[PDB]
């Protein structure tokens, strides 16, 4: 019932910020505005959290984000004995992505597998759908882009 | 000529080739009370490392505010940031972007 995504492929096929998906942007959160306390840092064991940035970034997101991340936690191990989910950006105030970027307020996850095998990565993707969330973006071929609606 | 403190901020990343990155900062003397900065370290590692020694450095002159990094691998995603510093010694990190060549 599974099947991968292809490269460049984004799921449900409509653009991300559509109400079908994940809906509008709705402003940068910076670390010191009142949103920021919106955000709360994921420490689940089952996800490594690449931390480039040495700030724990990363680990921030919606409630929602959270959610679905946990549960694509749970399948990416049923579904390749030892290998895990691996963020390698989650909340982002680096500044590298699109203008109104969804990761700018914690509702976007870039992801990859912990061995980083490229072609695990379009049915990682698949994963990131059933486990719900809103707009999973097959975007590049060293990750996957998977975002949520907001709260 | 006191350590810098502050790090530059990186604008932006953007390849340019399949084997070049160009990046450029904005850095504001007054915010090391103008001490002389003989130049900046920009730090490159291959996205899928999350190892901190596995960054590769290059030296850029102190006047410059953007850098062409090169010798990079194809279709590859890096991970880049970076440092101010003069004879004192080195300010903290940049931001870390992520970029990918063609
Ligand atoms: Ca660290
Ligand atoms: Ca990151
Ligand atoms: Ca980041
Ligand atoms: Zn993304």
């Amino acid at each position: 019932k599974l099947v991968p995504l292809a490269y460049k492929q984004f799921s449900p096929n409509v653009p991300e910020k559509t109400l079908g998906a994940s809906g509008r942007y709705e402003g940068k959160i910076a670390r010191s505005s009142e949103r920021f306390k919106e955000l709360t840092p994921n420490y689940n064991p089952d996800i490594i959290f690449k931390d480039e940035e040495n700030t724990g970034a990363d680990r921030l997101m919606t409630q929602r984000c959270k959610d679905r991340l946990n549960s694509l936690a749970i399948s990416v191990m049923n579904q390749w004995p030892g290998v895990k989910l691996r963020v390698t950006e989650g909340w982002d105030e680096d500044g590298h992505h699109s203008e109104e970027s969804l990761h700018y307020e914690g509702r976007a996850v870039d992801i990859t597998t912990s061995d980083r095998d490229r072609n695990k990565y379009g049915l990682l993707a698949r994963l990131a759908v059933e486990a719900g969330f809103d707009w999973v973006y097959y975007e590049s071929k060293a990750h996957v882009h998977c975002s949520v609606k907001s709260e | 000529g006191s350590t810098p403190i502050t790090g530059p901020h990186i604008a932006y990343t953007e390849a340019v080739s399949d084997t070049q990155i160009m990046l450029k900062w904005t850095y504001i003397p007054s915010s090391n009370n103008n001490t002389p900065i003989q130049g900046f370290y920009i730090y490159y590692r291959p996205t899928d490392s999350d190892n901190d020694s596995d960054y590769k450095r290059d030296v850029v002159e102190g006047s410059k505010q953007w850098h062409m990094i090169g010798h990079l691998q194809p279709e590859t995603s890096y991970d880049i940031k970076m440092q101010c510093f003069n004879e004192g010694g080195e300010s903290e990190f940049s931001n870390v972007m992520i970029c990918e060549t063609k």
